[PDB]
């Protein structure tokens, strides 16, 4: 790996610089290098890994959706034949996106998840596994699509089980996991009722626990609760 | 699109 | 070149798709491939080339400025020593930026400029040459810095001479050239009075020619005139 | 920064 000669601490330092410069591909490459040093990641380091890849894959997903919409329009009645270029370029972006997802899933499998014993790390990594299988599902059309969807589901479900046993209902990781698994139900698994029920129950159980929190923890939890409410408003 | 984090 | 097997028309088509998807690195690679087919570029194709590289290098410049500011702060009195990482990463971004500028300048020299005979193409390409030498000057600190500045100046000056002989004072290329050469004077050549005089005279000569224009041409010219006014307001 | 095009 091209980061093999750089110190772990230097990679983390540069990831933070790359974030300030909005250089998210660099940030992700630095964090990949840091993971590949083989040591477990701290809370802050897990967040840097997450932010870097979220921004890279989020840009790819946005571009894929633009291209897929153009491709869909090209296939409607009365549309002039424009050649293979739209499909080719959508496939190019799709393949790069799949490559990023495969890289993240590879880091999680070698060996972040198996060494993650505390709920805050294990839930975080299993949520990420669900998320990156969800991004693969968004673009999947082949024989393995059901298995990709089920891989996302399985990862989310393991994270949910741990989070409900080991974290308070206001924990931001627990909340963000529920938010994203609810989106999985709505957008991937054709299960809008499950999506709505999960978001509502998560929101209500968090509300009931806010009284236990400091002002700063309250801010953290209510920020994610508002996202749950935003989705419920969208869906009802 | 719905919100995710 | 990796685009050598793709049809010219397909590269142009994909450049337009990449623009819609905000994939400016791809857009630039497609347009580089199109240039390397060896045919002259139409007005629209010159604009695609310009837009692609402007967005790529603009992102690099913004990142370089963030990193340079952090590096400057690290070198102030009382700042803790943080190691070589800020300088290294600023140098990494700087080298990539210089590579992009060198690529654009290489396309202009092999062989866009020498085949450009009409004022609209020749001025456009010489303006671009000035612009990319200006971006190299922004990051230059070595023995060749004066020569880099003079290369920018020389390209801008040749473009200016042609534009004044061959284009009306409202031509958008002529206006954009004057805007950018004025910025060169102010920010690169330590010549704010020349920058101000050029912007003012350009604006006034364009104003006097607006009466000759259609509504659509008027819109095009006044858009760039407003940028000249914005700079004058900043500088006075 | 000043405007350029
Ligand atoms: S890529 C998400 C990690 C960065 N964290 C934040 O932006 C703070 S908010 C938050 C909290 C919990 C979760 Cl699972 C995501 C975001
Ligand atoms: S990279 C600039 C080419 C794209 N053109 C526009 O955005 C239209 S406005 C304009 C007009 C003239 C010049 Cl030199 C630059 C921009
Ligand atoms: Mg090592
Ligand atoms: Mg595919
Ligand atoms: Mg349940
Ligand atoms: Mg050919
Ligand atoms: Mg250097
Ligand atoms: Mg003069």
């Amino acid at each position: 790996g091209a980061m093999g000669s750089m110190e772990r601490a230097s990679l983390i330092q540069k990831a933070k610089l790359a974030e300030q410069a909005e250089r998210y591909e660099d940030m992700a490459a630095f964090m990949k290098g840091a993971v590949e040093k083989g040591e477990e990641l701290s809370n802050e380091e897990r967040n840097l890994l997450c932010v870097a890849y979220k921004n890279v894959v989020g840009g790819q997903r946005a571009a894929w959706r633009v291209l897929s919409s153009i491709e869909q329009k090209s296939n409607e009645e009365g549309s002039e034949e424009k050649g293979p270029e739209v499909r080719e370029y959508r496939e190019k972006v799709e393949t790069e996106l799949q490559g990023v997802c495969d890289t993240v899933l590879g880091l999680l499998d070698s060996h972040l998840i198996k060494e993650a014993g505390d709920a805050e790390s294990r839930v975080f990594y299993l949520k990420m596994k669900g998320d990156y299988y969800r991004y693969l599902a968004e673009v999947a059309t082949g024989d393995d699509k059901k298995r990709i969807i089920d891989s996302a589901r399985s990862a989310y479900q393991e994270a949910m089980d741990i989070s409900k046993k080991e974290m308070p209902p206001t924990n931001p990781i627990r909340l963000g996991l529920a938010l994203n698994f609810s989106v999985f139900h709505y957008e991937i698994a054709n299960s809008p009722e499950e999506a709505i029920s999960l978001a509502k129950t998560t929101f209500d159980e968090a509300m009931a626990d806010l009284h236990t929190l400091s002002e700063d923890s309250y801010k953290d939890s209510t920020l994610i609760m508002q996202l749950l409410r935003d989705n419920l408003t969208l869906w009802t | 699109f719905p919100a995710t984090v």
